[PDB]
């Protein structure tokens, strides 16, 4: 639970400077903007690693 | 102490009560009877234990 | 000199080898690829006297007769070889296992080890070592101009120069796996080695019929269970109270027969 | 004095150690061109007790024996080289690097150290130096009258007089790449020095087979994050607390033990 | 460890004084900003002194 | 009067020993340049009875005979000669050393003294002395009305006049190394006396022989690590405490042979 | 009445004293030139025993011997002489200094 | 270890000191075998897993290697004579001392910056004392009832 | 009961005295021909340990 | 009794202790430096392997 | 110091010592932190001096 | 050690002390052979391990 949700930081962490990154990229010709695909990180089925 | 070396064997006799009689100065020695048997000088036993 | 104060002993060495095993599982949470020990015990001789079942009379049998137990003794310390959660240190050459697989690297004696550990360096030359300078097998060789090495869940690294719009594969990262995983025998440095009771080493591919899925950017955390071990420190605390409070019974006993 | 006790005193240092690279890492997090350091550690040793393995009977053998196991060591503090955000200061004398290679500098004692710091000044005389007065290599000098100073993307440093419409080429900056970039010894004041494991300076120029590319007004900021060091002292301090909590309870252990 | 963040802190407070400066010398002719450059203090490797 | 009463005895006084040298580092933190004390400990004389490696048959040979042990003794106390943490005073008359160098100054006695601490100060005659008012080797006087006294990484002592766009030189600060640290003789007052197994003062100047660097402005703190010194008073109270208990049981062993 | 109890005796003192030198620095904020305390301690005397150096065998030394060392002393107290921020009171008698002189 | 008389003793102590002409020794001065010269200009010294001693002076950025410490084993260890000092001579127990790398031939590793602490199980002695006391007790109440016996023996 | 505490009590005072002051200049804005207040310190007694 | 042998993740056979069991146990007699020697009352010594 | 022989002396002979008395009781005439009472009564002494 | 006489004794009791002419000398005042005198200056005294 110290691992599983250090790992949600990240991830929400990665999102925000994609964000910002599109933000600054307001006004920039032939700039394409980004999105983040996440996904889980599950071992057992029962045990899950974030 | 790695030149420990053995010098000499301590002679070790096996005799019983009725063979050996005490002299005057306290020094048991072979009685006649088994003397002439067991000979003049008693043979070291190996299986004494000190 | 008295039977209750060997029991008693032999209580107190086993609850002090309990606190040592919970004691070296919490100073190793910091370290990758760690694995938790759990010791078990087993109770010594017994003593027979009266030989339970004999005949207490022509036609009856003695019931469960007079056992004398004598204390008791550690078996042997089993390692938890389970998936350890991972954390993403975002380096190329960190290596996580997400399965069941052990990485191969040569002893300077020319003896192989395995470890679990994927925090991975390259020397001066250019081989992938771990942190111990130990080179990992099978040699993987990164060459000098390297912009990215890349490694995927297959095992294969893959080294993109410059100018090159394809990647020049350096090596085939493969896994170790044994039939009985517990039975290794650790030398420290997070290394385990082969011996007659852990099987024999099955070299397979990361992703094939059982090894492992290799994950670059992660390390493999310690599977430490830190609030089991407060309780347990709890546990083991309170058992050395009562079993010291054994041999000081046994000590005031044998005062009063000293005074007879 | 006692087994847990000493496993519970290498569990501190090494719990200790983290939080000095944690603090360190924080403490740096203004510095330009900062690499941030990671502590990595390992099992100590591993007492035998019963071999695992043994050959019990002639035939049954002995899985996972007794092994209990001392307490943790750190091999070493490893940098994470990786590229710093780059920060536009517009100044003309600051450069900084995108790919992974170093700049040259002569120590007053007559070596080389290396440093990926840009931010460059003139000295008296009107050679490039670093801002502790170190003179860069191979020695690049700025007339007094100069108007402009511009540095390319390949590392021509040219200087513009006054009233001439053509640019003057006074040197040409380049790059020193290694094999090994964690290898090489800081001595401070944002100085690496070549070690064995660093393998050999390999120069080149910026653009071709490997050095990184210079651009002109910008400074290279350290790779710190402020919110994972924060997490990570949380951990720490965690683990150092349960690790003192272990010291105690052996601590008490000891106490009934004596008082008998 | 503290000398380590007591430095780190010393560094703050500096950077903040001279952002303080430059915001007093906001309307002042002839006025240029100041700039501070920071540098680690490694002794041997493998320990950091801040 | 009883062997074991001796031997036990000899264990107090070591644990004392040890308790005084936890004590001298504990009340030295705030100490700048201050290096911390460990204590050497030897077994005693060896009673030999049987011979060990004795002819006990024509063909055999006593194995490991009966060896009785005296008491413990402490063999000699070391310092840790590492380079302290640094801190800033914000003194232009406070001077550290980076490496591995020693302040020369001169005793009343004509006779010179060493000290690694850097709180130096100016007399009346403008010489600077340390904080007891020992002149440090050369007299490096200051001129009457300084402005700004700049100590530069390699010794060189220069003073900015008024006036004066050029700043003149007062001196030259040196460091003395030597081959064995360890063996120089504390004397207090932060000062270490030449001996016989301390080498030869080697005087070298900052940067060259491998003598440290000096950093102005800055105090090199004592290296004190209060955790280990925390653990060591445990051990210490513990190992006092089961001493006593020894020495309780010989007590009670001699007044059981008293009564009869 | 024991060694390590004389030596941790003085540490308190020490820690003591320098708590009295910052509490003396934190008393006087707000006066007009004042400059701030420093204390500076020293390592106290050294119970010889075997001395270091001392001639063991005919020809070995015996390198660093059991110097077992007493407390810690302050040897001064020291004020950092550095030009304060200067305030403005607007007032044509408060004067204020800009380098390292002194009114008499 | 060199004794001043010129017989080798064996340590496991491994807390060595520099002494004045160079050369790793013990703590009680006797010079460690073999030879260990360490110069001057020396920034930190290193020594390997395999006994490898290198020295890193200013200037080289390449180590250089001083000497090599060599472990000796013994095949039965526990017939070794305690010379007094955390030292241990052969016996005719102990013979054939093998000189070896560390790591080869059965030997041990080396780890630097650590020492190697006694192994003295802390609760076993303790019980062992409780054992002797109440038996050095029951020993004593025979010795008097043997005295008893022989005064009322003599007494008539 | 110990000197640091002493000390610090006083500043504490010293300070309470500096608000005191700036609370009743703020008081008294409205008032015509008011001249406000300002509060100059010192330092106290020096014991000499060491005589410099 | 099995030793290890370096590099050899195997052990290597060394030898069987093998156990002396008497009829009537307490006819032995007892020679002093702990050790039993057989008596016509305990005679028919019969080595085994030991559990057998 | 008495001469044990005809050309020795005997160094530091048999002294048995008797207990420990106290010799007097010693007051520290130092200036002690001053404590501010707001009273235009109370005074303070800053030397050496004495109130008759 | 040399006897009144002149003849030579010898001993194990190793409490030595000084006498006023320096020399070593035993608790009794009997003077040791060989003959060591410590000179009046003396800082610290060192006896070796092998009697140096």
């Amino acid at each position: 639970s110290f691992s599983q949700a250090v790992s949600g930081l990240n991830a929400a962490a990665t999102n925000l400077d994609v964000i910002g990154n599109n933000i600054a990229n307001s006004a920039t010709y032939g700039f394409k903007s980004g999105t983040a695909s996440f996904a889980d990180m599950f071992a057992g089925s029962k045990v899950g690693l974030g | 102490p790695n030149t420990v070396a053995p010098v000499g064997r301590l002679k070790l006799v096996k005799a019983e009560g009725n063979e050996v009689q005490r002299s005057d100065d306290g020094l048991f020695r072979l009685t006649a009877e088994a003397q002439a048997e067991r000979g003049a000088v008693l043979a070291a036993d190996p299986s004494i234990r000190i | 000199m008295i039977s209750s104060l060997w029991i008693a002993k032999t209580g107190l060495d086993a609850q002090q080898t309990n606190m040592d095993v919970i004691a070296n599982n919490l100073a190793n949470v910091s370290t990758n690829g760690f694995k938790r020990q759990r010791a078990v015990f087993e109770d010594l001789l017994y003593q027979t006297i009266r030989q339970p079942g004999a005949q207490s009379s022509e036609q009856t049998t003695l019931p469960s007769g007079l056992q004398i137990g004598t204390g008791v003794r550690p078996v042997a310390t089993e390692r938890l070889h389970s998936q350890g959660n991972l954390s993403q240190t975002n380096n190329s050459k960190d290596v996580a296992i997400k399965g069941q697989g052990f990485f191969q690297v040569m002893l300077p004696d020319g003896t192989s080890a395995y470890t679990r550990d994927g925090s991975f360096q390259v020397d001066q030359n250019g081989q992938l070592v771990t942190a111990g300078g130990f080179q990992v097998q099978p040699a993987i060789t990164i060459p000098a101009n390297a912009l990215s090495i890349t490694i995927g869940r297959d095992g294969v690294v893959s080294v993109t120069q410059q100018g090159q719009a394809a990647p020049v594969q350096v090596g085939q990262l493969n896994l170790t796996t044994f039939m009985n995983d517990t039975g290794l025998e650790s030398i420290g440095e997070n290394l385990y080695i082969e011996t007659q009771s852990s099987g024999a080493p099955n070299e397979s591919t990361p992703g094939l019929n059982g090894a492992g899925l290799l994950y670059q950017g992660y390390v493999e955390t310690s599977n430490v269970n830190v609030a089991e071990e407060l309780v347990n420190m709890i546990q083991v605390q309170r058992a050395y109270e009562i079993n010291s409070k054994a041999v000081s019974t046994t000590d005031q006993m044998l005062q009063k027969l000293t005074q007879l």
